[PDB]
């Protein structure tokens, strides 16, 4: 199986900078791994997939990267709408699709 | 635009079963894979399993195997889980997603979420 | 497929027009497919008879007891004994020196006889089998859910339902030549021994020992396990050869053996001529995960196993590249046109250039070094 | 006289000066007599030994137990069995053919080994026993009250009492030649079979069993009646190749036998060379009459016995006319001075010429036809 | 064994006569058969032996004869010392040697 | 003259043993045989046996044989008759009487009689 470890768990910041958050993979999974955000009560939303390819609707601000088994996220210039929880999950080989813990992204 | 519409909230007795769903709305149903995912009250997400509603074809979680049932209907554009024999454990947000048959490598359209409440 | 357990395999193809095909071979296999058909495996599996005929039974350690002696003097007539008339005995008329020290009136040759009863020991027994011609069952098998079709003079046609896949003549009499075999079956014990042999018919009925027909009671040319000593006066031993396990199983070597299946006698050779009336999209590449890494077949070809977590059916997209130019595909594919299926699919056999590959199974990959001619 | 029951005879006489005679051969008999002396007859009796020593025993049906079978898979190194490094046991070692279709991640060759522990079955073992030089008896017997002299070679000379005949030395080195021969025992059993053969010694190390030396446990060359099977995957079987027996005593025919006497081991042939020292009136004609009348000894002459009711000792006036002239005495006397003793006497043996004769024993007669050379 | 009997068992007659008794063999004696006299109450007296050879002091008138198996023997002219009992033996090849059962013989 | 004589009568119980003699007198002991006859009162003669004095050899009627025993002494020219365990059977004279040695083919002389009566 793979496991996807998300550091780090929680971070604080406030709107106009900069954080990175990162999903460290078990195994290889040939960049096919997929950030998600959502926000308290509700649905999550995908931010990028493929590692580093950003979804329909989704702010530059959002850098996705990474590659083999370590990735991470970048978020340039925070807005309010930024704050909620990041997900990272991988869909390579073979199942479980499994996710990451999430990192719990807030406000200072 | 792509909607993925979940039914409304179970309130149910230890070892009863729920069967919930989901309803497509704005694309060919039977192009897209249908995920459904777990999450606890203020918990991660879970994959629980996922059907290819053009062909029938199912994956399933081990933790869920015995859980969970997948089924869909391509008249109707509706996907289905249903869960059997509940526990406290099972109390949860439910989330049907939507994925491409062919590159299934991302969950790009989330529904609202089913919450089902197992309870004395 | 059952044609990928074994290289000992025949493949069958049937065009536009071909709703038929026609020689199986007890434990091949043969893959037979058609335009617009599921693909299917054919075999011989078994050829026997329950209960065959017996020809002789053959004793391999005589059982004598109440030995007598008969004796008269040179000219008090001819020795005579009870057994010398009586079936089940062995008798060995001859002379020996008469004299007034042996208590005869004259000197010269007195008549003497002596007799054994010939019996013949447990489980000691040899019987020797044959095929009856209208009882001899030719099984054959086919699988996608496997059925089974059985066939004799009398009934050489069988349709089969093959689960869901549809439905699918062989001649009894265009299989084994049993004219010459005899199936050998001793008593059993010694610790451990081959259940049967197949033997020429000449050698077993030129075979020396006792012999009778089943049901008899006395045994024929019982004296072959019987050695008469010399006369000497009015004694004359009978002594027993021996057991002729030992010798009949050194005569046995190189000899090819067969089975019993408590009734079931069955050949280890055979073959039959038969009659068969036999009346998608591409996979997801990210979804393709090796069960078995591709590794040398044994005969100079590479075999993989994958297993794939996309929709199903579909057709696997399997390539490889050598190592120079990745745009170029240098897999010959024996397994024909790949594909996963609800219930199997994911085995592939292919053969690859000299020199270091990559095969390709989707995004699935894998480094494959092949050696020269 | 022993001499007068076997055609078997020598006959030895002392003249004047002779107090001492010198080749016995067993079974034989020679009558001796010499002037002044009473006649005595001397023959080789037996030659044995008691307990003699033992060379090799063979299993002529081997017990096989405990079958073991060991495999690996093509490089997961070589298979082992425990019976490998242990006594009483045979083992082999093969390659079989492994595959993904029996459980071996690769295609190739697979060690495998078989391994049965050999006993040997009760009752079938066969020993050789060998003679020691100087534990064998040369035993012989004097006759007038029989009396016995048994010889060894650290006892050459025995004197013997004759009863009240007065008082009458072997070499035991000039006997038997025993350097090539081995006397086979085998159990006992088989309904009755010879108690022992003589072999050569040669054919007795060549034979093609398992053997060991007296008080042994474990076997030598025990796979002499184990024959493997071919490997098949993960198996292997161990056969018995049966009871030597029958192999066994069709090898002896045609060989002599031998004899044992509970503890005592007999020759049936032989020799010893020996030294051995040396310190009236007519018959009543009217009393004689005829015991045997006289008959066709066998060899080409007349024997009879007459008894005789007159004053004993004393000389027996016997002789024979022919038809023609009943003058002269055509009998050639063969019994020398025929008389009549106290304890004994009586047997008359003559050669008669060819015709009708009359025998004459004092009055008592007999007409006797001798035919034609 | 040999058998010999005697015929007449008894006979009666006077003096000057002649009488004949016999002795019969039940297998050939060869001539080697004796006669004896016997008087009341005393000894056995030798008179012919061989058949027919009288023993020493024996009277002419006594006649031995006979022959195989059927001897005889006559007596002529009988005087008084001729009255008795008379007894045949035999002495042939082997014992025992038997008697008869004898002749008594007696005056008128 | 050739004589035999014999010894005196015996009177003696059932089961007694009697020892007869018969002294040779007028001839060479040793070349003539000395026969033993039986004769009952009024009855026939029956030879019991005789022995080869100069030899020493001797023959015996199997009726006899347990019966008598005979015995020869050379110095003093005598012979000897011995019955065992009497009967009435026995009683009886019993005649000694001469043959010639070498041509035993009649009893020549005759004894005058031993008479053994066996009584009460």
């Amino acid at each position: 199986d793979i496991e996807l470890t998300q550091s780090p768990a929680s971070l604080s910041a406030s709107v106009g900078e900069t954080v990175t958050i990162t999903c460290r993979a078990s195994g290889n999974i040939h960049n096919y791994l997929a950030w998600y955000q959502q926000k308290q009560g509700k649905s999550p939303q995908l931010l990028v997939y493929k590692a580093q390819t950003l979804a329909d609707g989704v702010p530059s601000r959002f850098s996705g990267s990474g590659s083999g088994t370590q990735y991470s996220l970048k978020i340039n210039s925070l807005q309010p709408e930024d704050f909620g929880s990041y997900y990272c999950q991988h869909f390579w080989s073979t199942p479980p699709w499994t996710f990451g813990g999430g990192t719990k992204l807030e406000i200072k | 635009q792509v909607q993925l519409q979940q039914s409304g909230p179970e309130l149910v007795k230890p070892g009863a079963s729920v069967k919930m769903s989901c309803k497509a709305s704005g694309y060919t149903f039977t192009d897209y894979v249908i995920g459904w995912v777990k999450q606890r009250t203020g918990q991660g997400l879970e994959w629980i399993g996922e059907i290819y509603p053009g062909s029938g074809t199912t994956y399933y979680n081990e933790k869920f195997k015995d859980k969970a049932t997948l089924t869909a209907d391509k008249s109707s554009n509706t996907a289905y889980m249903q869960l059997s024999s509940l526990t406290s454990e099972d109390s949860a947000v439910y989330f049907c997603a939507r994925g491409e048959d062919g590159y299934y490598i991302a969950l790009d359209y989330w529904g609202q979420g089913t919450t089902v409440t197992v309870s004395s | 497929s059952r044609c990928t357990h074994l290289e000992n395999r025949d493949f069958v193809t049937g065009t536009q027009g071909t709703t038929r095909v026609t020689v199986l071979e007890l434990g091949g296999c043969v893959t037979i497919t058609a335009e617009g058909k599921p693909s299917m495996d054919v075999w011989l599996d078994a050829i026997y008879q329950e209960n065959p005929a017996k020809t002789r039974e053959y004793c391999l350690h005589a059982k004598l007891s109440d030995t007598k002696v008969a004796a008269r003097c040179p000219t008090m007539g001819p020795a005579t004994l009870a057994e010398e008339h009586q079936g089940g005995t062995v008798c060995k008329r001859d002379q020996s020196d008469r004299g007034w020290g042996n208590h005869c009136g004259l000197f010269g040759k007195g008549s003497i006889v002596a007799c054994v009863k010939a019996a013949c020991e447990a489980k000691k027994k040899a019987t020797g089998h044959v095929y009856d011609a209208n009882k001899i069952v030719y099984t054959v098998k086919v699988e996608p859910g496997r059925k089974t079709a059985s066939f004799t003079i009398s009934s050489e046609k069988t349709i089969l339902t093959m689960g869901e896949y549809g439905d699918v003549l062989c001649r009894v009499a265009s299989g084994v030549d049993l004219a010459q075999t005899v199936i050998l079956e001793l008593d059993k014990t010694v610790e451990h021994l081959p259940t049967a042999w197949q033997v020429h018919r000449d050698w077993f009925n030129d075979l020396a020992l006792p012999w009778k027909h089943e049901g008899a009671q006395n045994w024929n040319n019982a004296e072959r396990l019987v050695e008469f000593g010399a006369p000497h006066a009015v004694k004359m031993d009978v002594y027993n050869l021996g057991d002729q396990t030992g010798v009949l199983l050194k005569a046995l070597a190189g000899v090819p053996v067969a089975h019993i299946e408590g009734t079931k006698y069955h050949l280890k050779s055979g073959h039959v001529t038969c009659e068969v009336g036999l009346e998608y999209t591409m996979c997801d590449k990210t979804k393709f995960t090796w069960k078995r890494a591709p590794t040398d077949s044994g005969h100079d070809t590479v075999v993989m196993e994958v297993t794939f977590s996309g929709t199903k059916p579909c057709r696997i997209p399997v390539r490889a590249v050598a190592h120079g130019s990745p745009d170029v595909n240098v897999a010959m594919l024996i397994t024909p046109n790949p594909t996963i299926e609800n219930n199997g699919g994911g085995f592939i056999e292919m053969q690859l250039p000299p020199g270091d590959n990559i095969i390709y199974v989707g995004e699935l990959s894998h480094q494959w070094f092949q050696k020269g001619s």
